[PDB]
């Protein structure tokens, strides 16, 4: 990575103590974070490796528009890592081992933030249709699982679905995991995992509100 | 039965029970010969879920 590169230089100059003074053990250094979505004053800035989540947002994102109990949901790590909800970004540390502890990954620390007033369905379904575009088709996993995918998640913005079939896109992203040539396979599934697993009721009540509304 | 009662107690005596009870022909007591659509439920192996082949 070009982080990794450009790092190695100051690594060596200043010796590697000191960049392992820094950060929790298996997680030292330095990192840069890249704060886009729902904050005040979204920015790029370079910070301590195991820096809290709420902190860093607050001192640098000039925090959440309309107060941190606005947040909705954060994905942490970009488009690959699954999302988690507010209680979770409470007393949550930004490093790989924390953020694996809370079943997403730390990814490229890439901190994407999400208020109470958007639809959290409608940018997972945004976020699964660019794995459709972007995938390149060589392996049947990725390639059919994800068209099937993005297919779904474009029946559940509306509602258009039954509750029974959560379930059955759980049960898709577990088949596309782990069974793909690269990793762009499981980059997809996780983010349905994510939002399935925080946001049940969500996907439950769109449908209701569809069934009663086209009866 | 289109039999008059003279020749139903006539037959009732020669056989020994009453047979307009129990009648050998079919009349209107049988079911119509166009019925309604029906739905024929699905098995248990229907589930959109959980429902992996090597299980069963
Ligand atoms: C015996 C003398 C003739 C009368 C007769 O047989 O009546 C028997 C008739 C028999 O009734 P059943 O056949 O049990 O009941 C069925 C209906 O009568 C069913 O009645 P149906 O609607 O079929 O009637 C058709 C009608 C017309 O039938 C015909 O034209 C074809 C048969 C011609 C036969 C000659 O039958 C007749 O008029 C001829 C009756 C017998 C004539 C001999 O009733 C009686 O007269 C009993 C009298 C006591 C007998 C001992
Ligand atoms: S998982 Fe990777 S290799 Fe397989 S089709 Fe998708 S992008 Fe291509």
């Amino acid at each position: 990575n070009v982080e990794t590169v450009a790092v190695s230089p100051t690594i060596c100059r200043r010796g590697g103590a000191w960049f392992a003074s820094f950060g929790r053990e298996r997680n030292s250094g330095t990192k840069l974070f890249n704060i886009s979505g729902h904050v005040n004053h979204p920015c790029t800035v370079e910070e301590e490796m195991s820096v809290p989540l709420k902190e860093l947002i607050e001192k640098h994102a000039g925090g959440v528009i309309g107060g941190w109990d606005n947040l909705l949901a954060v994905i942490p790590g970009g488009s690959s890592t699954p999302l988690i909800p507010k209680s979770v970004c409470e007393t949550v540390l930004m490093d790989f081992d924390a953020l694996v502890q809370a079943q997403t990954g730390l990814g490229t620390a890439a901190v994407i933030v999400m208020d109470r007033s958007t639809d959290i369905v409608k940018a997972i379904a945004r976020l699964i249709e660019f794995y459709k575009h972007e995938s390149c088709g060589q392996c049947t996993p990725c390639r059919e699982g994800v068209d099937w995918m993005n297919k779904v998640m474009a029946r559940f913005v509306k509602g258009d679905a039954r509750p029974a079939e959560i379930d059955s896109l759980w049960e898709i992203s577990k088949q596309i995991e782990g069974h793909t040539i690269c990793a762009l396979g499981d980059g997809a599934a996780w983010p349905v995992q994510g939002l399935i697993r925080h946001f049940r009721p969500e996907l439950e009540e769109r449908m209701q509100q569809f069934a009663l509304q086209h009866q | 039965a289109s039999a008059t009662r003279v020749i139903q107690l006539l037959r009732n005596w020669a056989s020994g029970r009453d047979l307009q009870a129990k009648l050998q022909l079919r009349y209107q007591e049988i079911s119509k010969r166009t019925q309604p659509p029906p739905k024929l439920p699905v098995g248990p192996s229907h589930k959109l879920s959980n429902n992996y082949y090597c299980t069963r």
